[PDB]
Order: C-alpha cells, then structure tokens, then sequence
RNA sequence: CAUAUUAUUAUCUUAUUAUUUAUAUAAUAUUUUUUAAUAAAUAUUAUUAAUUUAUAUUUAUUUAUAUCAGAAAUA
RNA sequence: CUAGAGUAGCGAAACGGAUUCGAUACCCGUGUAGUUCUAGUAGUAAACUAUGAAUACAAUUAUUUAUAAUAUAUAUAUAAAUAAUAAAUGAAAAUGAAAGUAUUCCACCUGAAGAGUACGUUAGCAAUAAUGAAACUCAAAACAAUAGACGGUUACAG
RNA sequence: UUUUAUAUAUAUAUAAUAAGGAAAAGUAUUUAUAAGAAUAUGAUGUUGGUUCAGAUUAAGCGCUAAAUAAGGACAUGACACAUGCGAAUCAUACGUUUAUUAUUGAGAUAAUAAAUAUGUGGUGUAAACGUGAGUAAUUUUAUUAGGAAUUAAUGAACUAUAGAAUAAGCUAAAUACUUAAUAUUAUAUAAAAAUAAUUUAUAUAAUAAAAAGGAUAUAUAUAUAUAUAUUUAUCUAUAGUCAAGCCAAUAAUGGUUUAGGUAGUAGGUUUAUUAAGAGUUAAACCUAGCCAACGAUCCAUAAUCGAUAAUGAAAGUUAGAACGAUCACGUUGACUCUGAAAUAUAGUCAAUA
C-alpha cells in the first residue's frame, strides 16, 4: 500500500507496454546524429583510446 | 570498460591512461639511480683530492 | 560410551551411460570371385536363394577414463 | 615465575608467646619466599583528573611562573600554571577555559544478579592474561541532593 | 581630512585653510504533522528496566450465536495413501467391418448408407495445477533508458508475401518410416566511415536443407487412369509477432567462541564442445597468483519480491497466507533420446514403499 504512493496511488500492475518499432527509425535525424557524432575521447567518454 | 567474459573473474579491460604516475615512477627510479652513481663518483673524487691536499700540507 | 543423517576420498565394489581401445569364418546393406534353382529362345543366357570378397551402419566381446548408489575411513 | 649471584633491615607462609567464650586475627618473638642486581617471561592496578586526542571561539579577578621591554619604578605588557568565579551546561554535586559554544576521528555503554562466571580459542615455564556467553530469578537496581536518627564523631560553652 | 605657508636637512617639524542639504499626492491556497501512563524513594530529582493504554493476524481456544452478500481455508509430516475422476481427439491419413441398389459369377467392383480409435498413424500433456524440500547464490530474487561473443543459414506457431510439392523402397496401406532427385557463412575485388574494425555492394565457393496427400464436383477419353476447379492439409524462403541462451553493475539473515581459505585454486596460451564468451566441462603447456577483520572459508537458517497484507507521523519494521511476478520441485540420485529449449511428472539404471 505504501509503495503505490509513488505510482499515483494505483494498486496492481499492468504489463509493460510493447514498442511497435523495436529499433529507432531512419527519419529520426537527431538519434542518428548522436550515434554518428564523434565519440568523447578519454575516460569521461565511452571508447578505447587511439594507442591502447 | 565492460567486456566479454575473459576469465572466471575478469570482465573489464583497460581503455586509456589519464595519469601515467605509475609509469613515471619507474623511469624516474632508473634515472635517479644512474644520476646518483655519477654524482657520487664526482664528489668522492673531490673528497680524495682534498685528502691529498691535506696530506701534502 | 551409544544412535542417527548430509559431506568428502591417493581406498574397495559398480548399474546405466559417454567417449575411447582392440577383436570378430558376427550380422545387415551394397562391390567382386563364384555355386545351386529358375526363365526365353536356338551350347546357353540372364535371373532370384545360398558361397567367397571389402566399404559403411550396428550388434557380441573385451582395454582405459568418468559415473547413480553402496560399503571402509575421517570430519 | 624462570636462571644466576646477593641477602643488612623489612617481611607473605610457617613455627611459638599473648588476648579471647573461641583467635583460626589484630599485639609480641624467631623468621622462609620476596623486596636487591644482572639476563629474561608476563602485560595486569582506585594503571584516576574515576574526565581520549586535535582545532576555532568564549567575561573577569587574584597570585605566581616564563619571556620581552621601558626608566627598585612603570601596581609594566605577552604567555602558561594555580585559585575563586560570570555566562553557559548539568539530575544535582559540581565544571569553568572544559563537564561551555561548535567541528573531526577513535574507544566504550544499553536493568540487577547469573558474570568478567562457564565452555572454546590465542599467548606464556607456570600463576595466569586476552576474547567472552547463555539459560534461570526478580521488579527491581543505582546516582545526586533533602530532613531525620545514629557514630567506641570533633570543638565550644554552660 | 585635503592643500598650502615658514623653517630645517625628496623628506621632517610647526601654522592656516572643510567641498558631502535632498523636501510633493496616488500608484487565500501557508502546506507535513510524532501526546503518554503505573511502578524508585521516609519524601525530591535523575538514570534504569518492567508492564500497560492503540492497531492487526494464515490465527487457535473458552462462552455465545439470526439471516444475507462477498473474500479466505493443512502454516505442522516435500508424512503414507483405500476408492472415483483430472487428457483426449481426428472415420476428411491409412486400414478393417457390415446393409441395400446396380452391374458382373463363393465373391469382384462402384453408388448410397452406416458402424470400427483392442490394427498402423497425426496432433496435445516443456503448458496448466499443486507444492516450498532444496537454494545465502557456481546458474537464485530485484533493478538498469547495461551489454556481447558483436548469439544459430533455430520456429516452437500464427500473420503477410512468393515458390514448390518428383522418384523409388519397406510396411497389409498411408499425410508412417527410410534411400534418392531438385530449390547464410567463407573467400576475392573495391567502396566508405559510426574505422585502427565494422558495414556496404559485387563475384564465386559450397548453401542445398524438403514435402503429402485427403474430401468433393465436374471434364476427358480408354471400372482405369488423367485435367482442371473448390476445400482442407504438406515443405521451403523473407519479414513481422510471440519467444529463448550468455555475461556485466548494486542489494539480499545470524555466528569469527568459524581467521585464515583456495590448488582448477588466480591469471595467460592453444585445442576439443556450443548458436554463442568463459578453468563451465575434457586435454596440453606456462605464470603465482586469487579472497579475507568494510569479515573470507565453514556452519545454521531461509523459497525471493511487488503498485500485495499489517503497522507507524514518517524513516522504517514484520509477513511472503490471500491477488500478482520470478525460481525450484512433482517419492530420491545420476545419466540418455527427442527437441529450438528437458538431466522432462518422459525413458534407462539404481534407492525407498
Ligand atoms: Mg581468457
Ligand atoms: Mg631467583
Ligand atoms: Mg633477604
Ligand atoms: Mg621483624
Ligand atoms: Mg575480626
Ligand atoms: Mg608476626
Ligand atoms: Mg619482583
Ligand atoms: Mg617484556
Ligand atoms: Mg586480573
Ligand atoms: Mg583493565
Ligand atoms: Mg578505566
Ligand atoms: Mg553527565
Ligand atoms: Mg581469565
Ligand atoms: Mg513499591
Ligand atoms: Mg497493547
Ligand atoms: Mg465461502
Ligand atoms: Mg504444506
Ligand atoms: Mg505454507
Ligand atoms: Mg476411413
Ligand atoms: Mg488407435
Ligand atoms: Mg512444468
Ligand atoms: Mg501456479
Ligand atoms: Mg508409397
Ligand atoms: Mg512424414
Ligand atoms: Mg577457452
Ligand atoms: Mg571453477
Ligand atoms: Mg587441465
Ligand atoms: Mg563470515
Ligand atoms: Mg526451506
Ligand atoms: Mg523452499
Ligand atoms: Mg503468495
Ligand atoms: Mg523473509
Ligand atoms: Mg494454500
Ligand atoms: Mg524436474
Ligand atoms: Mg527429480
Ligand atoms: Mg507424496
């Protein structure tokens, strides 16, 4: 009963709604640009360095 | 950084070295040894020379 | 001192199974060398069943490894 | 306690003398270990300020104590020790530059008894030291202070 | 103050001088909400425990009890089970059996009716249901806008599209089984960049892996075949949907009076196996490592959780019955076939009854 306060006081659960499109579409320019953008270099980034 | 399982307990791999302090700590060690040897030799030569001067007196 | 149950093992025994060895006048398929029984025509010539032969798929047999579970020892 | 040496006094234990209803005690005598030195073991005390360490701040007075001056005199200034306090804090006693106002870290406590006991483990030559419960019983248990009673409690008077 | 004067050696001592005065009327939502009491004491204050006032239950019991409506109902022995049911269905897969009519002469074949699921076959029982023994994590639970090895020429079973559905054998016959025919990856060339690799296109290599017919009608011809059409089936390919396999991070009870533990142990290099990484398993060769007083290893206990239940002002605490999610199990242990996925409530072996 307590935890329901987080979820709008609704008791019970619905199954998680499924996404019709599992992967992003090619018309989403922003997602492609973020994907294609140069990866941040170094440790605050996400990728292996040039020499390593 | 996350990686495929490479062993029972290893699941990460290094990607880059922001700070090379550990690398420098050995280069400086060897350089210090080499420089200390020659500086020792020079100062020992000076001390021997001074001993010779006081022997002459 | 006595009873009990899990766990293990440089020990003993081992169902079944998994690989792994070696053997089969062992089979079955097909490939030969051949023997009988049979079919059409003017000595046959081929056919099916059995003989020998060497490639597969297994069966019996045993070599090793592991292995349920049981004892023996320990905790 | 373990080895050596030492051993004048003192003195566990022991042996006797007194006292006592009884003396196993206080008093008295002889007095062993020990106290002493060297080389070790051990790591416990009411090992106490019953008050861990560090930092910033916090109103006075009085002494000293230690420096720095200025000419014994400036009842000279700067520090710390000590004593009494203000505020503050505290159950109060009381603390008083910490028991105050704050910050940081560590150790410790969760009713009395059972109990620092049992069992186990670690270390020591050993005595022992460290760590350390549980069941059961109970509504108790303790601290400060108040007013009494009491003391083989003091002094003053009559 | 500031500036300047005189005097004295840029500076020093004395004296004078000072710019800061502006005025005016009118122009709620406040939030969340924590109460103590009795018992010490000769009496007082404080520490301190004990008990009580509230709510609730998977409840039990004593006394009592009218009806209706709804929600629950072996928490303990995962102890043993008499008895009846809980998984069948298809006659349009193949076979059988009858009865009538017709032609053919004990039967034969058609048409029409039926029976036949004690014969051969297809589909369904990996689900649902119940349970909580094991499990403190070596594969379990929760969570992430987490990943890759950058997961298979996997469809399980529906949708959308295209194709194909051939021959023999053995079954008594087949949509039963075998044999056969036919229908992504690895290389090479370039391209780019989301690049120190991946992707894209091409060209080859092999992909190369299948199938099945029934029920009706008709149309041909010569009962036999055949050819269509309608229905229901079969196989392959692409995509979708639903799904699976593996790993990462954080959290998950008590006892160190369990202080050392670990030798596949920690890591490296290869090989076998998988769709797939890895001492996961099997083999080989190297290094000496790995965890641990922020608690290893060992032991005991326990299914886990929620937008579930109880309680509290709340943080939290307890439960895990009921509703829901995950896991594990179907008397116990191991292994094997099938399969995409099972150590299956299957099979084999053993243990118990
Ligand atoms: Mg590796
Ligand atoms: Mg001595
Ligand atoms: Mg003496
Ligand atoms: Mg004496
Ligand atoms: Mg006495
Ligand atoms: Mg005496
Ligand atoms: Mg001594
Ligand atoms: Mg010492
Ligand atoms: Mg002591
Ligand atoms: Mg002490
Ligand atoms: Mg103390
Ligand atoms: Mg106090
Ligand atoms: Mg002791
Ligand atoms: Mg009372
Ligand atoms: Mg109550
Ligand atoms: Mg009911
Ligand atoms: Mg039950
Ligand atoms: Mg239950
Ligand atoms: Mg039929
Ligand atoms: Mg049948
Ligand atoms: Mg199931
Ligand atoms: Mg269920
Ligand atoms: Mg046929
Ligand atoms: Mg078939
Ligand atoms: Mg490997
Ligand atoms: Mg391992
Ligand atoms: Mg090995
Ligand atoms: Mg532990
Ligand atoms: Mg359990
Ligand atoms: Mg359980
Ligand atoms: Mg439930
Ligand atoms: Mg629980
Ligand atoms: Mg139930
Ligand atoms: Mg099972
Ligand atoms: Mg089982
Ligand atoms: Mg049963």
């Amino acid at each position: 009963g307590k935890g329901a306060a987080k979820y709008g006081f609704k008791s019970g659960v619905f199954p998680t709604t499924r996404s019709i499109l599992k992967s992003p579409t090619t018309k989403q320019t922003d997602i492609i640009n973020k994907v294609k953008s140069p990866k941040p270099k170094g440790v605050l980034g996400i990728g292996y360095a040039k020499g390593v | 950084e996350a990686t495929r399982p490479l062993s029972k307990r290893k699941f990460f791999a290094i990607a880059e070295i922001i700070r090379n302090k550990g690398q420098q700590f050995a280069l400086y060690e060897s350089e210090a040894q080499l420089s200390v040897a020659k500086e020792e030799a020079q100062k020992a030569k000076e001390f021997l020379d001074k001993r010779s001067v006081r022997e002459n007196k």
